């Protein structure tokens, strides 16, 4: 119901940084979860970052420390600031939201972050 | 050649088993397919119902 | 059909049918309820297909579920099979408890319930930790040991609630309790599998061939499951005068598959134990070889799987039937097979019967267990299906046994009389 | 030696109750060949093991 | 099968009275029925009777030329006659048939006095 | 809580017995007439309860001298409610029976007061019948020895005292009569069961069975007895002491096949020889003479396991009685054949109202709730139990225990205190009597064999210096009264000598000592080779009886043997629990069948026209005969209809009345209607010629003979099915459901045979 | 005891040879006898050809020990005293209006089985009567055999009359005088007058080819 325009996918040299911006449409953002996952080829998407409604952020230990998240309500942007890039971080990227704990998580379109 | 004697004994044993006849075989398959089809539809309908009630209450 | 209208005309049968359906609605309602700190969006993002709900995922080609009923009654199943294996000359206290009667049986049932709670706790800990590793550490928020023990005690509470629900639906409901709950788990998984097969789609006639093969295998399962070898038994402790009929004679029926489905429990434990112990050692050459040959969707692993199903069917048929205990019980109560001396000779008579019947039942069980691999490979089905495994045997058995229980309740009303 | 094989099968059945810990450790295709889910949904409760003088008033 | 006789009365020695025997449980079309008599004190002797319906009928020589056993299948019964009877033939008369077993009637008392 | 209700009603009765006291007789006998007309106008028994109970209190004080205590009124209200009044042993339960028995006999439908044996029935009948005949009712006493006319006079009275066996057998024989006016019992209205736990819990493990004699065989009994008498107790048979099962060994089977010239004893042509060898083994090994039976006047008489007295008419089933008579060298009698069967659960659950009182109900309370829907109510005592229940003295051997028992009896005889020694069997009672004969102690013995002097022995058993050795006969309801000075010696020491099969039974023996606030000692002397310990003791504790030493002058002062004694008794109680549960559900199957058959046989008996019943039987037999040919599958003329014509002419329509042309190409219902109206006009001619009431007598004899013969065969076939049904549990089915389904199929085939026989015998006669 | 030993079912061999008017006959047969119910189920086969005298004139010649006794007449039997030792019976059978049978039979337990060895000689016959004219209906009636004892011969003399349904509608009253002799000489039992109330049934087998007589028969006694 809320579309996601996820911009910021650019070719960065491996060992750099990047910023991804998930622009949403509807502005309530008392949402149960927001976040980002990859789903590269070589599938089974890894949930890269995830914000609770209490801003209690989680990451896997694959990208722990190197990736930061940000969410500013009433200005519909969710930011994933990627630091210390790598050739295995080369993947397409998808922002996601989830309204409540019983909702279904509704995805976005692809954002190819190619790190070479 | 003991194993061919044993398999002749297995085939001889299978003729003393009281297999179900065709009438009760058809009645049993009717009961099984009716139970599986009814519970498939029953569980699909109550999954749809619980899903709509969950969408209402959150 | 007429008989399902005859059931709803009797008030007691209709009462317990409706109570059973209400308990199954309760089970499904609870299967929609999430666990405390399990962060359901990464769970629903983990699957390889699109299931229905948020707690249902399609992981490993199986419809997995992470509600408060995530274990189901599986700890009760494994606790009962462990306690039954412990009764047979391993723990002596259990042996004499079984030898006592209907009150030592209550001691064994009490031990099985406490062991169920213990095994449910251990399985909930392993399950929550393994699912959190599957999600990448993202599944459990606050991954401290207090949260793991909260999750483990609420999954064990869910499984103990399912066992109470089974006690209810066998006391005031249609049939056996735990068997109805297991049947409900399988056939509640059916509609989302049909939705995946629809969302995939020569193909219409391919699925028609698949449905006709499924009805053919259901007929074969009913054929093997309802077949008894009836050994005649003669009792020599009543006069049996005045033209004995011979129609309702006493006999001892052995099933063709006396083991059931339990040989597949032992065979898949033997097939999953080398990959877990190799997964603790990290990736190597021999770890990848152990992972490659113990995977039963490829012919070396399928051969090991079939061989272990046949061997454990022979073992568990002789555990379940136990021809020596049968020969001693027949000698003690005074019966005998006509022609055979009631001591050791009846033991080896029914041992030979059991060898031949167990060959046929073990081949049937192995074929039924490796059928879904062939349907997935040679019907281009999604790997989500598992179409015709041992869940087919469980579904057929519970359906037929509940039908027989209902007809037995029905015939107490039809005592005619010669006057009428 | 039936006690040894029965105890070996008891430890394999609790391998099935505890073997859920190996889900993402060495595959890294997370559930693409793990058989635990199938085992969890494939089984039923085992069936329970099986194991004076009357008088009469003459008329 | 249960032969019941009736038609027995006190008949003077110049009157003739028919004696009926109703058969119940078998056709008279295919069974030879016989009429016996026994006086009080006498042993039970054979008086009259015909078999295989209507082409032949025999009597005893104390009633020969006098008695006639007849029957009717639509009524399914047999009839005697007490024509020209003398006080010598006071008896209880019996209807006898043989279908499998031998069935006797209850006996009709006629005394000619 | 109901006990405060019982206390409130008892205080109500106390106030108005203040009112009822100064009334003459003929003014207190008039209260029965007054209550009868008030009960016919509009009142219920529950509204009359306090005035009727106060009238019985005053009448009892006028007749017997006893004026019932308020706990007796509480027990009487608990009996009127249909509950179980658990008053202690000695408390006065006979007067508390007379309160609701009078209240519930005013409606005129009859009250049965059931007791355990005939001594107690005759005793209670005499005393409480003096009370009831003061009040104006009529008390019959139904005994085993009465004729049918005396039994009919006993049941026609207002209150009938009997034992449970005679009530069960009278019910079973009332459903075997030919005329309605041969039935002795009235409709079953109210049963007050004295000693409920004996009758409804202990003795309900057994069914009542009426048999009738079949043909006699004798040669195989003497042959098998002459074989078994040479058989070497350990090589050729095993006697299992736990369940008293005697089986041949393979050496014994080889010797059996050599002695009889056969080649295989376990063929199907030698099942009679195998049955005779097994019953001669059980008669020799498992049935000891003065324990299980007696030999009286050249006959084997069974000593009852519960009551401990001789069952004179009763015989062992399945050829065991004939094997015992061949063993003893007596005349072997005919075989038998089960005519009727009922259990005590299914008998007493027919009774429209059921009460009971006992001393020992509380441990069986849930059983009384599950089966009979009766609630055990515990009543206070009004005087505390001053009886001294000492713990058991466990010994190593039986000779040491019996030496101790004789020494105890000797040193209580020297003071003058009366002793009652309580055994179980007749032979241990004679053993301990000869143990006191030398030592010179004058005693009385109350065995099954000494039953004639019983009412005399009990009147002397509580005097000064009175030793009484008594079996199970004494320890259930016997009221021993104490003589002069005996209450100062602490009268009636009960010396038990074995644990019984429950705590209730040995609590009843202790209750022989107690007796309403009087002093008394109850010591049990057990042993470690007692039959309870040898049969049901666990094999762990049965190893260290060498560890305790071999002296036997002092008891084993351990606490592991006491746990073993208690656990063995709990093992017997659990075995009896499960055995009576099994007998309950399988006779629930036969209970449904028997209730259908007995109700329809009775309405065959009191039906003054049987034309409709017999015609429906002929029509049902004819519909099945039509549908036996003429099946639904092969419709066009593959129907073999000349075979059906031959069947109709051999079964219904006198040999010529049907040809193929009458039923050619017809629908099954129109050929049914054609044959049926031919049958109706043949029936009308039969009813015309045969007579009108004579025809009813004829077909009543036909119908009752068919019902009786097929029902006896069905009882036999149902017994055989119940033999094999646990073997059906080997195929992972529930065997009770298999019993119910095969019993339904067997019953319906039996009723089809009844209809076929009645149709053939009516139409072809 | 003796036949109280044979309460179970007994094999019955019957062998008969005989001559009437120089004309030969030979009939055999086999069946079963029962005493506690007291019946005879016998399949008899004419193994020579055709019957000179018909089967109803044969049936009283065709084994009187298979009676049914109630409890009181157990003392009053002769036919359980000469058995298993053996039995001999001869009869003078007078046909009224025709000649005479002298029948000559020994009825004994040969080995186990009850063999009735009969030689029948029928003299004083004219062929143009009813019996050699085969005027008999295929039936046999119900009767009462009167039994008394003699002590000069210490055996049993039996008197009875029998009634054959003639196909013309008449009856042949024929009287049997029967002499009954032991073979062994053990405990003889000579009771008073009593009577065997007997009834019979003659029928055939639809799946049998030759001229054969099937006999089913009930015996009871009464009087004492
Ligand atoms: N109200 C009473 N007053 C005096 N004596 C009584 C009273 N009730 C009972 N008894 C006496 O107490 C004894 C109790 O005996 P009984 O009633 O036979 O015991 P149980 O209750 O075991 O049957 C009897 O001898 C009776 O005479
Ligand atoms: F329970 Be009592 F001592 F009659
Ligand atoms: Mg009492």
């Amino acid at each position: 119901q809320v579309q996601l325009v996820e911009t910021g996918g650019g070719l960065v040299q491996p060992g750099g940084s990047l910023r991804l911006s998930c622009g949403a449409s509807g502005s309530i953002f008392n949402m149960y979860a927001m976040g980002w996952y990859r789903q590269a080829p070589g599938k089974r998407r890894e949930v890269v970052a995830r914000i609770a409604t209490d801003d209690s952020t989680m990451y896997p230990d694959s990208v722990k420390g190197r990736f930061t998240i940000s969410r500013d309500n009433a200005k519909n942007t969710v930011y994933l600031q990627m630091n210390s890039l790598k050739p295995e971080d080369t993947a397409v990227y998808y922002c996601y939201y989830q309204r409540t704990v019983m909702s279904q998580p509704y995805w976005g379109q692809g954002t190819q972050v190619t790190v070479s | 050649q003991r194993v061919t004697n044993f398999f002749k004994e297995v085939v001889r044993e299978l003729k003393k088993v009281s297999w179900p006849n065709r009438k009760e075989l058809v009645n049993y398959t009717a009961v099984v397919l009716a139970t599986v089809a009814f519970f498939t539809v029953f569980f699909a309908v109550i999954d749809l119902g619980i899903s709509q009630l969950i969408r209402l209450v959150f | 059909f007429r008989t399902i209208s005859n059931f709803m005309r009797v008030s007691d049968i209709r009462n317990k049918i409706i109570f059973t359906l209400l308990m199954l609605i309760v089970f499904r309602i609870g299967t929609f309820i999430p666990v405390p700190s399990v962060n359901t969006d990464v769970l629903k993002l983990q699957d390889q297909l699109n299931a229905f709900g948020v707690l249902n995922i399609f992981c490993g080609g199986a419809l997995q579920n992470f509600s408060i009923f995530a274990m189901g009654v599986m700890p009760y199943i494994t606790a009962s099979i462990i306690v039954q294996l412990l009764q047979m000359d391993v723990v002596p206290k259990f042996a004499e408890w079984s030898k006592q009667g209907e009150m030592g049986r209550r001691k064994l049932a009490q031990f099985t319930r406490y062991f169920t709670i213990v095994l449910g706790f251990i399985q909930a800990l392993g399950m929550s930790y393994g699912f959190n590793n599957l999600a990448g550490g993202m599944l459990i928020q606050n991954p401290g040991i207090g949260t793991y023990l909260l999750i483990a005690v609420v999954l064990t509470a869910g499984t103990a609630f399912l066992m109470w629900l089974g006690e209810q639906i066998t006391a005031k409901g249609v049939g056996n309790g735990i068997s109805i709950i297991i049947f409900a788990g399988i056939v509640s998984g059916i509609p989302t599998i049909l939705n995946q097969i629809y969302a995939q789609t020569l193909n219409i006639v391919r699925l028609l061939l698949v449905a006709l093969a499924v009805v053919a295998v259901i007929v074969g399962v009913i054929y093997i499951q309802q077949a008894f070898r009836k050994i005649p038994i003669q009792y020599a402790k009543r006069l049996e005068g005045r033209n004995p009929v011979g129609g309702h004679s006493t006999h001892l029926p052995l099933k063709v598959n006396p083991a059931g489905v339990i040989p597949v429990i032992f065979a898949v434990s033997f097939l999953i134990a080398p990959p877990t112990i190799a997964s603790f050692f990290g990736t190597n050459d021999v770890t990848l070889w152990i992972r490659r040959t113990f995977d039963y969707t490829h012919p070396v692993g399928m051969t090991i799987y079939v061989v272990l199903i046949i061997a454990f069917t022979y073992f568990y048929a002789f555990v379940q039937v136990n021809p020596e205990q049968m020969a001693d019980n027949l000698k003690k109560q005074g019966g005998y097979i006509p022609g055979i001396r009631p001591g050791k000779n009846t033991q080896e008579y029914v041992t030979r019967i059991l060898y031949r019947l167990t060959l046929v039942g073990s081949l049937f069980l192995a074929f039924i267990a490796v059928l879904p691999v062939f349907f997935v490979n040679f019907a281009n089905l999604p790997p989500s299906a598992q179409i015709g495994g041992t869940s087919l045997l469980i579904v057929v058995g519970v359906a037929l046994e509940t039908m027989k229980q209902l007809e037995s309740q029905l015939v107490k009303r039809h005592y005619r009389g010669f006057i009428k | 030696a039936k006690k040894t094989i029965l105890f070996l099968l008891t430890v394999l059945t609790t391998v099935l109750v505890s073997g859920w810990v190996v889900l993402g450790a060495q595959y890294e295709d997370g559930c693409s060949g793990v058989v635990i889910l199938k085992t969890l949904h494939m089984f039923e409760v085992p069936f329970l093991l099986v194991g004076d003088s009357p008088h009469s008033y003459h008329s | 099968v249960a032969l019941v006789e009736s038609g027995g009365a006190l008949v003077q020695p110049g009157g003739s009275l028919r004696l009926s025997c109703a058969a119940s449980g078998f056709p008279v079309n295919r069974y030879s029925m016989r009429w016996y008599r026994q006086a009080p004190g006498k042993e039970r002797e054979w008086v009259a009777g015909m078999s295989s319906a209507g082409d032949r009928s025999s009597y005893e020589d104390s009633v020969k030329g006098r008695f006639t056993i007849s029957r009717d299948d639509a009524r399914n019964t047999v009839y005697l006659q007490m024509n020209s009877l003398k006080p010598e033939d006071t008896a209880v008369y019996y209807c006898n048939v043989n279908v499998g077993f031998e069935y006797w009637g209850q006996g009709t008392q006629v005394t000619v006095s | 809580r109901t006990l405060n209700r019982y206390e409130k009603i008892a205080n109500d009765i106390d106030a108005i017995r203040g009112d009822y006291e100064n009334l003459s007789d003929d003014a207190l006998k008039h209260k029965t007439i007054e209550f009868k007309e008030r009960l016919e106008k509009g009142a219920t028994t529950d509204d009359l309860l306090v005035e009727a109970f106060a009238v019985v209190r005053e009448a009892s004080r006028r007749v017997t001298g006893m004026f019932p205590f308020k706990v007796q009124l509480m027990g009487g209200v608990a009996l009127h409610d249909g509950n179980i009044a658990e008053m202690k042993t000695g408390e006065g339960k006979t007067l508390t029976s007379t309160l609701p028995v009078y209240l519930n006999a005013l409606t005129g439908k009859g009250v049965h007061v059931v007791t355990v044996n005939e001594y107690l029935a005759s005793r209670d009948a005499e005393q409480m019948g003096k009370i009831f005949e003061f009040l104006g009712l009529t008390v019959g006493l139904n005994l085993n020895s009465m004729s049918k006319d005396e039994k009919r006079e006993a049941y026609a009275a207002d209150i009938t005292y009997s034992t449970n066996n005679e009530l069960g057998f009278d019910y079973l024989r009332d459903n075997m009569v030919l005329y309605k006016e041969q039935m002795v019992q009235r409709p079953l209205h109210f049963a007050v069961i004295d000693e409920v736990d004996s009758i409804l819990i202990d003795e309900a493990r057994t069914p009542l069975i009426i048999s009738g004699q079949a043909a006699k065989s004798t040669k195989l009994y003497v042959q098998a007895n002459a074989f078994v008498r040479t058989l070497k107790a350990e090589k050729d048979y095993t006697y299992d002491i736990k369940t008293k099962a005697v089986q041949l060994t393979e050496e014994g089977m080889t010797k059996a096949e050599k002695a009889f010239g056969i080649d295989n004893l376990f063929d199907v042509k030698h099942v009679a020889l195998n049955h005779h060898i097994n019953q001669a083994l059980k008669a020799h090994v498992a049935m000891q003479k003065d324990v299980d039976y007696v030999v009286e006047d050249g006959q084997v008489v069974i000593v009852d396991s519960f009551t401990g007295r001789l069952m004179k008419g009763r015989r062992y089933s399945e050829g065991l009685h004939q094997a015992i008579e061949a063993k003893e060298g007596l005349e072997i009698q005919n075989e038998s054949m089960t005519l009727a069967t009922i259990t005590f659960q299914n008998y007493f659950r027919m009774y429209e109202k059921l009460a009971g009182m006992t001393g020992t109900a509380k441990t069986e309370e849930e059983e009384f709730r599950n089966i009979y829907n009766m609630q055990v109510v515990t009543i206070p005592t009004n005087r505390p139990v001053v009886r001294d229940d000492r713990p058991d003295l466990i010994y190593r051997t039986m000779e040491g225990k019996f030496k101790a028992v004789a020494e105890d009896v000797a040193q209580r005889y020297m003071t003058g205190q009366p002793v009652l020694v309580g055994t179980v069997a007749v032979e241990t009672s004679e053993l301990i009597s000869k143990l006191l004969k030398n030592k010179g102690i004058p005693h009385q013995v109350l065995n099954a064999k000494n039953h004639e002097r019983e009412a005399q022995i009990i009147e002397e058993a509580g005097q000064k210096g009175a030793v009484t050795i008594a079996t199970n006969m004494a320890g259930r309801g016997t009221d021993i009264k104490l003589g002069e000075g005996v209450k100062e010696l602490g009268g009636l020491a009960v010396v038990g000598t074995e644990r019984h099969e429950s705590r209730r039974i040995d609590n009843q023996l202790r209750g022989r000592s107690g007796r309403q606030g009087d002093p008394g000692i109850t010591q049990f002397y057990l042993s470690m080779e007692d039959e309870l310990m040898r049969r049901f003791g666990a094999e762990r504790t049965m190893a260290m009886l060498d560890r305790f030493g071999m002296d036997d002058s002092t008891p084993i002062q351990s606490k592991m043997v006491s746990r073993a004694v208690e656990s063995s008794q709990k093992r017997v109680e659990g075995n009896n629990f499960d055995s009576r549960k099994q007998l309950l559900q399988y006779d629930d199957v036969l209970r449904q069948q028997r209730e259908v058959i007995y109700k329809q046989r009775f309405e065959v008996i009191d039906s003054e026209n049987l034309r409709e019943i017999v015609e429906n039987m002929i029509k049902s037999s004819l519909e099945r005969a039509i549908a036996a040919y003429t099946p639904r599958e092969e419709l066009p003329e593959e129907w073999k209809l000349d075979g059906l014509v031959d069947l109709i002419n051999t079964t219904y329509l006198d040999e010529g009345a049907l040809e193929k042309s009458d039923i050619f190409g017809k629908e099954p219902d129109e050929m049914l209607e054609l044959i049926m109206d031919r049958i109706i006009t043949k029936y009308n001619e039969k009813e015309e010629q045969f007579g009108k009431e004579q025809m009813r007598e004829f077909e009543k004899v036909i119908v009752l003979r068919a019902v009786d013969s097929k029902w006896m065969d069905h009882i036999d076939a149902m017994d055989q099915l119940r033999q094999g049904i646990h073997l059906r549990a080997y195929a992972q089915t529930n065997p009770l459901r298999e019993y119910q389904m095969e019993g339904f199929a067997m019953f319906e085939h039996m009723i089809e045979s009844i209809e076929d026989e009645v149709a053939k015998f009516v139409m072809k006669a | 005891k003796g036949e109280e030993l044979f309460t179970g079912v007994v094999p019955i061999l019957v062998e008969l040879d005989g001559d009437v008017n120089g004309h030969k006959f030979s009939v055999s047969g086999e069946g079963e006898g029962d005493a506690t119910y007291g019946k005879l189920t016998l399949k008899f086969i004419c193994t020579t050809g055709k019957l000179p005298v018909p089967w109803p004139t044969l049936v009283t010649t065709f084994v009187q020990c298979f009676s049914r006794y109630p409890d009181h007449m157990k003392r009053h039997d002769f036919f359980k005293s000469a058995m298993p030792e053996g039995y001999v019976q001869e009869r003078t059978i007078s046909f009224k209006d025709d000649g005479n049978y002298k029948t000559r039979a020994e009825v004994k337990f040969e080995g186990d089985t009850l063999v009735n060895r009969i030689e029948l000689k029928g003299i004083d016959f004219k062929e143009d009567g009813n019996i050699l004219g085969h005027k008999l209906e295929y039936n046999y009636n119900s009767h009462n055999v009167y039994i008394t004892a003699d002590k000069q011969k210490n055996g049993i003399k039996a008197n009875f009359k029998i009634r054959h349904n003639i196909e013309d509608g008449s009856v042949q009253l024929a009287d049997h005088y029967q002499q009954n002799t032991p073979i062994g000489d053990g405990p003889v039992l000579l009771p008073d007058n009593h009577y065997l109330s007997t009834q019979s049934a003659l029928s055939k087998d639809p799946n049998e080819k030759r001229d054969h007589m099937v006999l089913l028969e009930f015996v009871t006694a009464a009087g004492i």
